[PDB]
């Protein structure tokens, strides 16, 4: 289980300009574009920090799950929580080929539990020394409007954070940047075998 | 596969388990019958 | 009779009534299940077949089939009894009188049918989903029906199982609850607690080789039980416990592996259960279990083939428990001979005709 | 039998039967692995063994084959019985009538063909890849096939370590559990706390030394328990304990292990368990597990082999338990003698023909 | 149980002309000069965490419940609490044939555990992977007017919120937002199997 990223952000995606809006910059200056290069990059430091804490992915970018041995017999659930539209299975072998598999396997979509459980009681099968990469675009919408808005507000309150504080400086909200996130996390109770 | 002497044969695919489901559905009659009809009659209208 | 006619027409004269749904459930959940409700049955089972019986027809009853033998019969038989509250025997019959064939079949596949007059016509022997109709409208009547006593129901019995019913799925229950918590469990011996200078702050895995190789080597095991363990700035050691130790519903299996030996009637000293002590000696609790559910029960038995087989032959025959030589009634029977032989004011032949002997 | 043929069908005919795949691995877990699973089987099996026989037929039992006794056949034979619920036993005849010899096949290898009217047509001895098909489509049919009573299942018997299943994984684990704490535990009788003036402070190796030598030497042992300990500044002895000390699941350890032993039958004071005073003064207790537990075991194993050797020759012959010069049956024997010999009214002869005897 | 919603709110639906009066109306430094397409993002963000922590809907958009198992026999209570008129209980297979069902359930409103609770007991069952699929419009009302304005006051105590200060910063009234909030939130009690 490794769950690289195939492909980031655009970029162009985040709402750059409307974070400026949110910071309180200025409005009609000629200049205009001096923070674009350090805007976004407090974006991206405040969506990674909100995608660990949640689980949630909020750009649908493609992933790519390798992993080699399944969970549990037919379930594997998928750490990225809100997804649509599972690509790809592909069944690497012991070393090089590479087949591509419908291998009868399902996807439940959920927020909480998104599944990928097989309906022949049995995933398909894995080669011995090789791993089962999982082509997924998991995300709530490809642009930053399809967000819900609260954990769209939870990254400007923390994003703005970043921007205006440097250095870990210490410095209670209704809903902070905590309160926005905490329906957003994973709840879960199991510290057991299955 | 038929293992050669000099092969260091590999594991072989074991064979998947098929798991089919009978759903089992419900089959109900709800037939209505009068009380005065079935009180009357010759004949006997709750084996019939 | 009457009352029976009007009955039949209401439940449906014609079409087969199954009654107890969950009777194939019980049977692999308390007697493949649990070892109390296993050994209760077999220890009446066992027990009625053992007994002998007093008229030919005992013949048939001495070898009934092929590799089931007479006291693999009755071990059948009332093996549904107490199972189902159903017993059932049919006889095959090439000859008319004394059929040469008895097989006992099993309750969770029979099925009546009320038939005209309330009094069944048909049994359907259903396996699968394949059928046989076995006919009652002659007069040999090819299956013998014991029933046990149900007060609410016209065509079956009761089922002493059904009566435990609940104290099965305690007693299930509370030994695989202590089961599974033998084996989903985690308790600690302690925890070394490493904070750091912070509030919190892993150990590098450098440290951490170091920190299990002190650990692995020097203080668990038998073998370092107790060394001192030095704990340098940051480490802690906090021992846990493990809070209730034994006794995870331990009285409330003891006293559900009671309740089930209640239903069916044996006594706890017999099966072996432990509890208080009621009987005595076994003198007491082996006449007991002779008296109050294996006798009782067996003369009802016995009671019915004495009936059934007799539709075969012309002659009717008497058929009942021995009550003589049956080894757990010798306490009864020394009370009673030595009674009647210290009674010595009436004769020789007076007393011989008591006791049961061939008067002289 | 006319039922027979319905229920064959749905198995299918000509098939191999398997019945319980686990069957094995109880063997394993319940019968090799703990010791009252393992005592309650041999105290039966060899008990089975020891009793003689009523029947010629008996000289083949006595001598059955190469290397396996009169006594080691009937512990192999009841040792399948009591383990996987089905015995076995292989004739092979060179010589026409009573076949000299016999074999226990065990019945983990084995399985049934159910055939065109359910009873069985085929035994299947299946070691490795390998199968023999052996042949009941005739009238010697050499295997007899000895089943426990097993009220759900057409083919097999129930194997009493089955409804022990969840107590014996009871006892097996927690017994276990006690083996693991005594391996896997960190108990320290104390530990050195440093803590330094900061709140973190490691002590150097010159340091760390000196209280290694001052603790080997000087407080650790029983010859150095007790002494006073100066503790400077720092320096602190958080002395540990170990809260639960004996009694780890205890009790239901005990109680698993008495539920082992009511489900195969003996009683607890036979095989050693502790346990509450059911039976009194092994007067009682070896003359109930020979009651309860191993003559009706016998006497069902007996009247299988009178029926399947019987059919080698031409007439039928009865072979029971003697229930005679078996030692455990002298209490009953003691109150069976002393009631017709203290009945002095009847004369010489009318109780020679009472306790058995050749009359004079 | 994916639960997203079929369409957002217009935008043209929001208070933004009124939460420009509850910023500064009657007291103030003038209307003064506020980005008015920021504010709309604001009140967005304050209904989105007042439909978390209620349950509720506010503006009566349009949802799609599309879950694979039956939690109850028959029940089926809804997430998003006020409810009318189920628009569909389309019913669609593992290929997608989408076989609607128009009668065999009645859905019971209610502000406290709407429901679907089906004649009987028998209620639809699923086909083997075509996961159920129910749409419906859950909220209070159309506009903004329609609302109970307790809970309309709590959005315009959390959107000038976010509108007066942006970073996570410091500041235990009365009738706060948290105080208006809590006779809206689902007051459950079950961890239980059913």
């Amino acid at each position: 289980m490794m769950l690289n990223e195939v492909t980031a952000v655009p970029g162009t995606a985040l709402p750059v300009a409307e974070f400026r809006d949110h910071l309180r910059l200025g409005t009609g200056f000629a200049d205009l574009g001096a923070e674009d290069a350090a805007l976004l990059s407090y974006l991206r430091a405040a969506i990674a920090a909100i995608e660990g804490r949640t689980a949630k992915a909020l750009i649908s970018r493609g992933f790519r799950l390798a992993l080699t041995a399944w969970r549990w017999g037919d379930m594997q659930t998928l750490p990225i929580a809100p997804v649509a539209t599972v690509t790809a299975l592909r069944l690497v072998d012991a070393a090089g080929v590479e087949t591509p598999v419908a291998a009868g396997w399902r996807l439940v979509p959920d927020m909480a539990r998104p599944r990928i459980e097989a309906l022949g009681a049995m995933l398909p099968m894995i080669p011995t020394g090789g791993r089962v990469e999982i082509d997924f675009t998991a995300g709530f919408g490809a642009s930053w409007s399809a967000l819900p808005v609260d954990l769209a507000q939870a990254v400007f309150l923390l994003a703005a954070q970043y921007y205006e504080l440097r250095h870990d400086g210490a410095a209670a909200m209704p809903f902070g940047v905590m309160a926005l996130i905490e329906r957003w996390r994973t709840v879960r109770v199991l510290g057991g075998r299955p | 596969g038929w293992a050669s002497e000099t092969a260091a044969l590999s594991e072989t695919a074991t064979p998947q388990i098929d798991r089919i489901t009978i759903p089992l559905h419900e089959l109900a009659a709800m037939p209505k019958a009068s009380q005065r009809l079935l009180d009357d009659s010759a004949f006997d209208i709750e084996t019939w | 009779s009457v009352t029976g006619r009007i009955v039949a027409m209401a439940s449906g004269a014609g079409r087969p009534v199954w009654g107890p749904r969950d009777t194939v459930s019980l049977m692999r959940t308390g007697f493949a299940g649990n070892p109390v409700g296993f050994r209760s049955v077999k220890l009446i089972a066992e027990a009625t077949a053992a007994v002998p019986l007093i008229c030919p027809v005992l013949d048939l009853l001495r070898r009934p089939n092929a590799g089931q033998g007479r006291a693999e019969l009755f071990e059948a038989l009332i093996g549904q009894i107490l199972l189902s509250g159903n017993g059932y025997l049919e006889a095959v019959c090439p000859e008319p009188g004394v059929p040469r064939e008895l097989h006992v079949l099993r309750s969770d596949r029979m099925a009546v049918v009320p038939g005209a007059d309330g009094w069944p016509v048909g049994y359907d022997y259903t396996v699968g989903g394949r059928k046989h109709r076995f006919d009652m409208t002659g007069h040999p009547d090819p299956i013998c029906h014991i029933k046990s006593f149900h007060p609410t129901d016209d065509h079956y019995g009761l089922s002493p199982m059904q009566a435990a019913a609940v104290a099965l799925d305690v007693h299930n229950a509370a030994s695989a609850w202590s089961k599974a918590l033998l084996d989903n469990a985690a308790r600690p011996s302690g925890a070394i607690i490493y904070k750091g200078a912070d509030g919190q702050g892993v150990l590098a895995p450098e440290q951490y080789e170091r920190l299990i190789f002190e650990m692995e080597t020097h203080h668990q095991g038998a073998r370092n039980a107790g060394r001192p363990m030095l704990l340098e700035g940051g480490l802690d050691w906090k021992p846990m416990g493990f809070s209730p130790s034994d006794m995870e519903f331990h009285e409330t299996k003891a006293a559900a592996a009671r309740e089930i030996a209640l239903a069916f009637g044996v006594p706890p000293m017999l099966i072996g259960i432990p509890g208080d002590a009621t009987y005595a000696n076994y003198a007491e609790a082996n006449r007991a279990f002779y008296r109050l559910t294996v006798l009782p029960l067996l003369t009802r038995v016995s009671a019915a083939l004495a009936w059934w087989l007799s539709g075969y032959l012309g002659a009717q025959i008497e058929l009942k428990p021995d009550l003589d030589q049956v080894p757990a009634l010798a306490v009864e029977r020394d009370q009673l001979w030595a009674r009647i032989g210290a009674a010595g004011f009436l004769s020789n032949s007076e007393k011989r005709v008591l006791l049961g002997l061939p008067p002289t």
